[PDB]
């Protein structure tokens, strides 16, 4: 056949290449940072109404001060959260402080191009690494598959993803609070999202300094989507 | 610098098929031909020595080989590979049996241990089956006499009389008529050197041919006296003039 | 070692093996899992294309893997006895090291992830099976559903059914479950299983088996007769 | 480098089928025919010899019937070496069994590790799986009298009575003509014999073209025996029943 | 046709990569003969430095592997002494273990055996040559031992190796049907040399130069190649009766 | 075409294709300028931005006190090679104290890259590298192509467009080859070769990235308010 | 861990552990059951090196209970006294063995009978109409030799048990804050709470 | 037998104040009853504002403070040019420390 | 066909194409050439000067193996250093067991092994070089050149790379004209021409001469490099036999 690690005549990786457009057909995902703190969002996209929802997660806690969120073939994750649980423990372990975001991150992208004829593929899931720490203050991350990592203002993955970056690109400035961004997020979701989006196919999620990484509740998160509503009809 | 054949070279086709064990039984079709016999009081394993050159000393290239004392081996197919499992099967013969039990093994088991050899040659990774097919001859005390077909993909089969290679078909015809199960060691020569002559276009004597026995022990060859249940091998491969003093009584 | 890497990625973003791997899911026997408000019930469909079979001593379609959590699958068999036999080691494992037997998501979770490995190690194909993991936690009374796939996700479901002509009972179980008023006892819950069994099954009662998971470790197989005796109330009521 | 030769003999097909598994299964059909039948009081293995010579020494030599342990026989459809490969692993693991519980392996237990085996030749080292399918004739003191099959794909099942290799569709539907839950020992060889009689290519059916055995719980004060039929007692049970 | 590049049958029983090593064992263009005397064996082959910068005392394709085994190859240089090397090894390896001095037969059999494992593993390739041992054994007396890509041996009386083999062959063979015996009947290996160079001459046809021929030579307990000036010397007498 | 599906084939000209599409990957990278005096030696380098809400990421690696690097291509492979040099400059540090040698650090990354132009299954890096350092001889300048070929020059440039800043360098060789004990002017020529290899954006403050090794300066690189001064 | 008794009557077997856990100077716990259940009518008993005893008693457990899952079956307890023999064989020949000494009591359903092994750390395996590890066996076994016969009832087994406590109490020179006693018998394992 | 112990002496002194502190140690470097040294430096700069001192068995001390030194390097490069804090270094040498519980640094080490 | 895509395949003609498509590679890499004289060997090697930027006397190519053993090659540059890395095991090994620094026939054997061991298998490339070496040893003076098949012989005087032609056609008259001998100091003045004269097949880019020799008299059997005003007296040399 071909080699897994080839590189194609334009200069890149066949199967780097082959593994963003899996990540193209995977639910939507938004990160978007702020000064009082970096909200994460998800589209949960259940196959069936018998499907459970909340057993859909695709929003993961990785120490206290990170918090994560997927994009693609989510089980490919499962081992890459993992890495980043223990690589967060073991350097809190080592050097009796909380790790920072950058490291973890940059930790989480060595696996990434770790593969060839080692696992036998990369990864096909694209994550948003969101979190704080004392040096650089709130962090957002987009991890890709290739290795690569950039950091974001805000970030839209997945199948709505040019759609929703465009968004991005107008809404966001640098003196936007916490309450504004979840709205947002869940703004930019109801826009790209198939289904219309309620507390059950949709999760937030955020991370401040004072509380930590928190999941939000359906019933808080509801509010929000009623709050969101009532501020569009307003003008 | 590595070997990256971990992967099976024999597969089955869609027919259902293994090609590889057809097509090393095609080359042990073009092979010269070798044969069988067995007698009540023997067993004869017969094959021509096809010169490759009459400069070449055919004395030094033995197709006819000792196995243990009481067993012994002919081919018909690629000899190298053949020279290798001899070199293999006499091994086996000590290591997995007579450093256990302090003698040799019987026919059946030695076989069953080249069979194995072979069959494996047939699935691992990175190699291609063997392209011989075995006539293996011996004797043990609780089975008797024995002659035993050992083919490239592993299986064996025991027989009264058989032949492979070039004119087996011919020649398994001309050993169904002549076999009965009341022959004598000398008598299963007679019928050994008639069926090898129709195969034979070129000369036909004693150092043309090579034959060889499994009949009574020899304690003449044995090189040592003192030890009265150690009686000889019986295995014995024949002369040159002990096949051409038959010859003429032929 | 063999190192081949058989799972890749194709030019459209797919991997091709994990989804051949599920058609090999497709044509295995369907298989069906339906949650009550204090029980849950895993139908089977038994094809009989084989007759003359020994139903004593046959494997069983629903394994038990500790004395609390069942698996049933579809897909290829000798695929799920490897996953089966690794997570009855782990459930062994998990009571010797955390002195407590696993919650049903726990083992999901672990069968989830044995399935995700086969898609991105060396020398190994994908397993072809998808599972159903059912059963109660320990010290718990609410029912746990749980399905696996060859990719590696897992997911809780109210109901759910695998295997050959799955789409069937996945439209009947839609419209016939109701998750505000789930079956509340027994009864209720096994004829709902069979009932949606019966709509591809197409044969009385040797098709079918039926085991019910309740709280506290209480796992029973129904026999044939006992199944045998809702096949033949649903089609007396059927009949109006 | 080698990638070029490899075969992957270990892919699911765009179906969802395991490509090598299906064709061992083709070869599989085309060997010499094999019955099982279980009886309440024993259980029946009869098997077709495939290369009928008359220079073929019929009494020491064995294609089909292998004794595994003293309760458990196995009859051989496929390639006879790669079969014997599989039966010296499955007569070590009874072994393993008996010196670690100091009691004889349940039947069930020993199938199901010689399926594991198959079966990991499907899924990974990048081999070709083993063409040999095995109907397994065994008793023990949990479910008394079994029988199984298993095949290139590690799957295996139990039955009242079953056939492999060549014509099994026919013989399969004979069987289940005329077998009968209540039936017996002597009744199930009549029946082994007459399907294989009918299901044949050759000509006609005769001692030195079977191999024939039974494992009965009527030995001498209720033990139980296996017996591999010699040449002769083949020839008398063909004249008993009435076919030759 | 992938039956063609890796060592696996084809079709026919044949395995093509085996058949096209042997093909290679030509591309040298070189002609080497081997005949045994009463107290010794000789082996000849053709010398050819085209190119006037090469320097000929390197220019070889006979090697001295034991003290008493030589071995002349047939076939490119790299795979000569790739086989060289290992000959040595193994000869050396059988005087450690076994406290005596590897006969040249069995040096034979054990190449042979390894040529054998070249045409049945797939990764390793056939070396492309031919491997002529010689030898004064000390059971068998003079001997010579020939290797193939197939991992095919055997003893021989004479012989001859390279892309005119047949007609050198052929010289040997009506000699030997003439004196009836297994050898050169001479006592000095001087004479055998000699012998040797003028069967050459005559089936090739051609005439040779002091630098034109290489020459081997064991006797008892020695194995030694001859200098340009000791061929003059065989050259002188050849030319002189 | 038929002989570019491994690094372990050879093409019927002679050329190993998979090193070639590796070198490939330089091209489409950002550019980064190399060049040196008798006194320093400086990195200047155009980071690359994903989007406007992106940062822009890194291009300039330290390997030690005295020596770094930056890259164009795949930054994952500059990671492995530039933490290879760490280790070897660490190494040389423990075992000898001594400074590991500009030229041998060139040697060592050659031989690193060519095993995997050789061997099946491996894959040819797919980045090219600048490196800076001050040793024992003074300063100097490398570049490091993937194939294994490692060169010392005056001055360089890789990436996309750079054969425009490589044209201004090889003009100016003979007035910047001067700027000894004057760092700033030392940039100020780097900020001007590599404004060369510029179309349609231009150098902004979060956009440039610059380093300097030398006589009495560590190596440091300067990002964001700290290269205003160069603008 | 000190003294662990074993009796097998007519129709069960009953075990006696003591309760004390002693490390050097002090009594660290008086009511520590030496015990494991390996299925539901196989009880295992153990004493010997501190760690030792509960990790091996617990390794058993771990792989009959997984016996018993893969199996839908319980083993006889011949079946369950010979695997655990041979785990014990084993360990003798290893880097560190295990030092541990063990009782089996089970109830054979298929024979219905009871069944009494007795196992040491090398792996030294009988079966026994009564067991004991340790001293114990020193002064337990005349008294056994004495009084024991094979129609005893599971009462009388417990007063004959009574006996053996009560000359242990009197005579040894540790104190082993009493005994914890477990009948198996067809009905399956069952703690006696007053003793 | 081989003894892969010594004593090369030496005593060492950490003090603590409001907005300093303070590593002092003798400059006497000894084994048995002969001086190796008399000015030979054991109290050492690591960088970060850190000052480190591994006394006993010499070998093991210098091997210490070098594999300390090389982890505050290594600090710098993984983790931003980021200063490691006292407490972040103590925690780190404590697992530098316990690495070699079973063939121990034969010192006492103060920062 | 099919038989030039794997390493180690016979073609029907008995030809490894994978290892002729490396001599290509060889081919067009830039001119090397080897002077045996008297009592040594002397190396000489055209380096292109690609641009003004190339700092003059920097990029050195001839390498140093022990310290009697002089290696130059054309073709893939790195390549080469992998098998002067080689040789250097292999000298350091012989040295280190036998104590005698490593004669020049046994190191040519040494690196041709090698070089034929990655003509055996298809998870192997061949080497993209032919290398020119040798120096002095207790027999004497003696200089090699080894090709991508393995194969190697001795040599009076030794050449490869796209000069190779003009550079054997220089080398064979020397020969001719100088039975009795050529001297150390002489053969660096030939050296020099030679790589001038062989120039004029990569005559579009000016380029830098660099010399090396092992001389018993010159260099007391040591590999040293031409430096200074003997390597300018050479280039003088060479310039005037051009014009
Ligand atoms: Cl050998
Ligand atoms: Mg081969």
């Amino acid at each position: 056949d071909r080699g897994v690690s080839t590189f194609s005549p334009e200069g890149r990786l066949f199967q780097v290449e082959y593994s963003l457009e899996a990540i193209k057909l995977g639910s939507t995902a938004i990160g978007i940072a702020t000064k009082e703190g970096v909200v994460l969002g998800v589209e949960k996209r259940a196959t069936s109404p018998l499907l459970e929802s909340d057993s859909i997660e695709k929003i993961v806690e990785i120490d206290r001060h990170i918090g994560c969120a997927m994009s693609g073939l989510t089980a490919d994750a499962r081992s890459m959260i993992e890495h980043a649980r223990t690589a967060a423990v073991t350097h809190n372990l080592y050097y009796d402080e909380d790790i920072n975001v950058e490291s973890l991150t940059q930790s989480v992208c060595d696996l990434a191009l770790r593969f060839g004829e080692l696992m036998s593929r990369p990864f096909g899931v694209a994550l948003l690494i969101a979190g704080h720490d004392a040096d650089d203050g709130y962090q957002l991350f987009h991890a890709e598959p290739s290795g690569t990592f950039y950091r974001y203002n805000a970030k839209a993955i997945g199948s709505g993803s040019e759609g929703a970056q465009a968004e991005l690109l107008n809404e966001w400035h640098s003196s936007l609070t916490l309450k504004e961004a979840e709205l947002l997020v869940l703004k930019i979701l109801k826009q790209v999202m198939e289904e219309k989006l309620d507390e059950n196919n949709a999760q937030l999620s955020c991370i401040t300094k004072q509380d930590g990484f928190k999941i939000y509740d359906n019933e808080k998160t509801a509010e929000l989507i009623k709050e969101l509503k009532e501020k569009e009809a307003a003008e | 610098m590595t070997d990256r054949y971990s992967f099976s070279l024999t597969t089955f086709s869609p027919s259902g098929k293994l090609g590889q064990i057809d097509y090393a039984l095609t080359a042990v079709k073009q092979g010269v031909t070798s044969l069988g016999i067995k007698a009540t009081n023997g067993v004869v394993i017969a094959t021509e020595k096809k010169s490759s050159s009459p400069l070449a000393m055919s004395e030094t290239l033995s197709k006819v080989s000792l196995l243990t004392p009481d067993i012994g081996a002919v081919y018909s197919g690629m000899g190298p590979d053949y020279r290798v499992l001899v070199d293999k099967s006499r091994k086996v013969a000590h290591t997995s049996y007579k450093r256990i039990y302090g003698e040799y093994p019987p026919t059946k088991l030695l076989v069953s241990e080249v069979a194995k050899i072979m069959q494996e040659a047939t699935q691992s990774g990175g190699v291609r089956p063997f392209g011989v097919s075995l006539l293996i001859a011996g004797h043990d005390e609780f089975n008797g006499f024995s002659l035993y077909q050992v083919d490239p993909s592993g299986s064996y089969f025991p027989w009264k009389a058989t032949a492979i290679g070039k004119g087996s078909v011919a020649a398994k015809t001309f050993l169904e008529k002549r076999w009965n199960d009341e022959l004598e060691l000398e008598d299963a020569i007679h019928i050994a050197l008639l069926t090898l002559k129709e195969s034979v276009e070129g000369e036909f004597n004693g150092d043309t041919i090579e034959l060889a026995i499994i009949g009574d022990e020899n304690p003449d060859l044995l090189g040592y006296t003192g030890i009265p249940t150690d009686k000889g091998p019986r295995f014995r491969k024949l002369t040159s003039q002990e096949i051409n003093d038959r010859l003429e009584a032929l | 070692g063999y190192d081949r890497a058989l799972s890749i990625f194709s030019p459209d973003g797919h991997i091709f093996q994990v989804e051949y791997a599920l058609e090999a899911v497709k044509r295995g026997t369907c298989a069906v899992g339906v949650k009550g408000k204090n029980c849950v019930v895993l139908g089977c469909e038994r094809r009989s294309t084989l007759k003359l079979q020994d139903t004593r001593i046959t494997p069983s379609k629903v394994s038990k893997i500790d004395s609390h959590v069942v698996l049933s699958f579809s897909g290829l068999n000798a695929d799920s006895r490897i996953l089966i036999e690794k997570a009855r080691v782990e459930a062994q494992s998990h009571r010797l090291t955390l002195e407590d037997p696993v919650t049903v998501e726990y083992l999901t979770r672990y069968v989830a992830g044995v399935q995700q490995r086969y898609t991105q190690s060396g020398g190994v194909r994908p397993f072809g099976v998808s599972t159903l993991i059912a059963g109660f936690d320990p010290r718990d009374d609410e029912p746990k559903l749980y399905q696996t796939e060859p990719s590696g996700i897992y997911s809780s479901w109210s109901a759910q059914t695998i295997g050959r002509n799955s789409k069937t009972v996945r439209e009947f179980l839609e419209k016939n479950y109701d998750r505000k008023e789930p079956p509340a006892t027994v009864e209720e819950c096994v004829k709902l299983t069979v009932r949606s069994l019966l709509e591809v099954v197409q044969t009385g009662a040797k098709n079918i088996e039926i085991t019910v998971v309740k709280p506290d470790s209480d796992i029973v197989a129904l026999s044939s007769e006992e199944i045998n005796q809702y096949v033949t109330q649903i089609e007396q009521e059927k009949q109006e | 480098g080698s990638r070029r030769y490899d075969s992957r003999t270990t892919i699911f097909s765009p179906e969802g089928r395991l490509y090598q598994v299906e064709y061992a299964l083709e070869s599989i059909s085309h060997a010499g025919t094999a019955i099982g039948i279980m009886a309440s009081d024993g259980i029946v293995l009869a098997a077709e010899r495939k290369v009928t010579s008359t220079l073929l020494e019929q009494d020491t030599s064995t294609e089909k019937l292998y004794k595994l342990n003293d309760k458990i026989a196995v009859a051989v459809a496929g390639l006879t070496a790669d079969a014997e490969i599989l039966i010296n692993t499955a007569r070590i693991h009874a072994q393993n069994y008996l010196k670690t519980y100091n009691e004889d392996i349940p039947v069930e237990i020993l199938v199901r590790r010689l399926s594991d085996i198959k079966q990991g030749y499907t899924q990974h080292g990048g081999l070709r799986p083993f063409g040999v399918s095995f109907i397994y004739a065994g008793y023990d003191d949990r479910y008394g009298y079994q029988l199984y099959t298993s095949n290139p794909s590690g799957n295996y099942t139990g039955w009242k009575a079953i056939s492999v290799g060549a014509n099994t569709s026919a013989a399969q539907t004979l069987l289940q003509m005329d077998y009968k839950d209540d039936m017996k020992v002597d009744d199930a060889i009549e029946l082994a014999l007459k399907t294989l009689s009918k299901t044949t290519d050759s000509s006609a059916l005769t001692y030195d073209r079977l191999e024939f055995a039974t494992i009965r719980k009527g030995a001498n004060d209720g033990e139980v025996y296996q017996k591999i039929f010699k040449p002769q007692e083949i020839k008398d049970i063909l004249v008993k029943t009435g076919i030759t | 046709g992938y039956d063609r590049h890796i060592t696996i049958f084809s079709p026919e029983g044949r395995l093509y990569q085996v058949e096209y090593a042997f093909k290679a064992t030509n591309q040298t263009n070189i002609n080497s003969l081997a005949v045994r005397g009463k107290d010794c064996t000789v082996v000849i082959s053709q010398k050819k430095v085209p190119d006037k910068l090469l320097d000929p005392t390197t220019v070889s394709y006979i090697f001295c592997i034991s003290r008493t085994i030589g071995m002349v190859v047939n076939g490119p240089i790299p795979d000569a002494r790739n086989a060289a090397l290992r000959a040595k090894a193994e000869a050396a390896e059988f005087r450690y273990k076994y406290g005596y001095d590897m006969p040249c037969d069995v040096l034979a059999k054990r190449m042979a055996n390894l040529s054998q494992i070249y045409t049945q593993r797939a990764y390793m390739r056939p070396l492309g040559v031919i491997l002529t041992f010689v030898s004064v054994d000390e059971e068998l007396g003079p001997s010579i031992y020939k290797t193939d890509p197939a991992g095919y041996y055997v003893g021989y009386k004479a012989t001859a190796t390279g892309p005119k083999q047949q007609e050198i062959t052929t010289n040997l063979e009506n000699h030997f049907k003439k004196s009836k015996i297994d050898h050169i009947n001479e006592e000095s290996w001087e004479k055998v040399v000699e012998f040797a160079i003028t069967h050459m001459i005559d089936a090739l046809g051609t005439e040779f130069s002091k630098n034109d021929l290489e020459v081997g030579v064991a006797t008892k307990d020695k194995f030694f190649t001859l200098s340009a000036e000791n061929i003059e010397e065989r050259l002188v007498a050849i030319a002189e009766q | 075409n038929n002989y570019d599906g491994d690094t372990v084939t050879f093409s019927p000209t002679g050329r190993l294709f998979q090193v070639e599409y590796a070198l490939e990957a330089i091209k489409q990278g950002s550019v980064t300028v190399g060049l040196r005096s008798n006194t320093h030696a400086v990195l200047v380098a155009l980071k690359r931005n994903a989007d406007e809400l992106s940062s822009y990421q890194k291009k300039i690696i330290k390997c030690d006190e005295h020596m770094g690097l930056s890259l164009a291509g795949l930054a994952p492979d500059a990671r492995v090679l530039s933490n290879y040099l760490r280790q070897q400059c660490n190494y040389s540090s423990l075992v000898f104290n001594r400074k590991l040698a500009v030229e041998r650090a060139g040697h060592l990354l050659c031989d690193k890259a060519q095993k995997n132009t050789q061997s099946y299954g491996g894959r040819p890096y797919g980045v090219g590298l600048l490196i800076i350092g001050y040793d024992k001889s003074g300063a100097h300048l490398l570049e490091f192509q993937p194939s294994g070929n490692v060169t010392e020059l005056y001055g360089t440039a890789i990436g996309a467009r750079s054969q425009g800043a490589k044209t201004y360098l090889e003009r100016t060789l003979d007035t910047f080859i001067k700027i000894d004990g004057n760092p700033d002017e030392l940039i100020k020529a780097g900020v001007e070769a590599i404004s060369q290899s510029l179309r349609d954006e231009s150098l902004t403050v979060d956009n440039l990235s610059i380093a300097i090794v030398g006589k009495d300066t560590p190596f440091t690189i300067y990002d964001g308010e700290a290269v205003a001064k160069y603008i | 861990m000190d003294i662990i008794l074993g009796i097998r009557v007519q129709d069960s077997v009953i075990l006696a552990s003591s309760k004390a856990v002693t490390r050097g100077i002090s009594v660290l716990k008086d009511s520590d059951d030496k015990t494991r259940q390996l299925s539901p009518h196989t009880l295992m008993s153990f004493a010997g090196e501190a760690g030792d005893t509960v990790q091996f008693a617990e390794y058993i457990q771990a792989n009959i209970q997984l016996y018993s899952i893969r199996e839908d079956y319980e083993l006889s307890p011949q079946a369950v006294s010979s695997f655990v023999r041979q785990e014990l064989a084993k360990s003798i020949r290893s880097r560190r063995p295990y030092q541990v000494n063990v009782l089996i009591g089970g109830y054979d359903k298929k024979k219905n009978k009871p069944e009494l092994y007795q196992i040491d750390y090398l792996g030294t395996k009988v079966e026994l109409p009564y067991g004991a590890h340790g001293y114990s066996g020193f002064y337990t076994f005349s008294l056994l030799d004495h009084h024991y016969r094979p129609d005893m009832t599971t009462e009388e087994g417990l007063d004959l048990l009574k006996l053996c406590v009560q000359e242990l109490e009197k005579r040894m020179p540790m104190d082993f804050k009493g005994v914890i006693v477990k009948i198996v018998d067809k009905d399956g394992i069952r703690q006696v709470d007053d003793f | 037998q081989f003894n892969p112990y010594g004593d090369n002496g030496g005593t060492i002194l950490g003090i603590a104040g409001e907005d300093f502190a303070v590593l002092a140690g003798d400059t006497r470097n000894i084994t048995d009853y002969s001086i190796n040294s008399r000015y030979e430096p054991k109290v050492f700069d690591c960088g970060d504002n850190i000052v480190m001192s591994a006394n006993g068995f010499a070998a093991d001390g210098d091997a210490l403070v070098k594999r300390f030194k090389n982890s505050v390097k290594w600090y710098h490069f993984d983790h931003n040019d980021k200063k490691l804090s006292i407490n972040s270094a103590a925690r780190n040498i404590q697992h530098l420390l316990y690495g070699k519980r079973f063939f121990p640094y034969y010192v006492h080490t103060i920062i | 066909t099919g038989y030039d895509l794997s390493n180690s395949v016979f073609s029907p003609d008995g030809r490894n194409f994978q290892v002729e498509y490396a001599v290509k590679a060889v081919e067009n890499g830039t001119t090397s050439i080897g002077i045996k004289c008297n009592d040594g060997v002397v190396f000489a090697v055209e380096k292109l000067i690609t641009s003004k930027l190339l700092v003059p006397q920097k990029n050195v190519k001839i390498q140093v193996v022990d310290r009697h053993i002089g290696c130059v090659y054309s073709g893939l540059i790195p390549d080469g250093r992998h098998l002067v890395n080689r040789g250097r095991e292999e000298a350091a090994s012989f040295k280190k067991l036998y104590k005698t620094p490593i004669p020049i026939p046994a190191f040519a054997d040494r690196l041709g092994q090698y070089v034929q061991a990655h003509t055996l298998y298809n998870s192997v490339r061949p080497f993209g070089v032919s290398t020119i070496f040798g120096g002095v040893d207790k027999n004497g003076a003696h200089l090699y050149m080894l090709e991508p098949s393995g194969s190697y012989w001795g040599y009076k005087g030794a050449a490869t790379g796209k000069g190779r032609q003009s550079a054997k056609a220089e080398l064979e008259k020397l020969v001719d004209h100088h039975p009795e001998g050529l001297s150390a100091r002489e053969a660096v003045k030939q050296a020099a021409k030679i790589i001038y004269l062989a120039h004029e097949d990569n005559k579009e880019k000016d380029f830098e001469l660099e010399i090396s020799w092992c001389s018993l008299s010159e260099t007391n059997g040591l590999h040293k490099f031409v430096k200074g005003d003997l390597l300018q007296e050479a280039i003088d040399f060479a310039q005037k036999e051009i014009n």
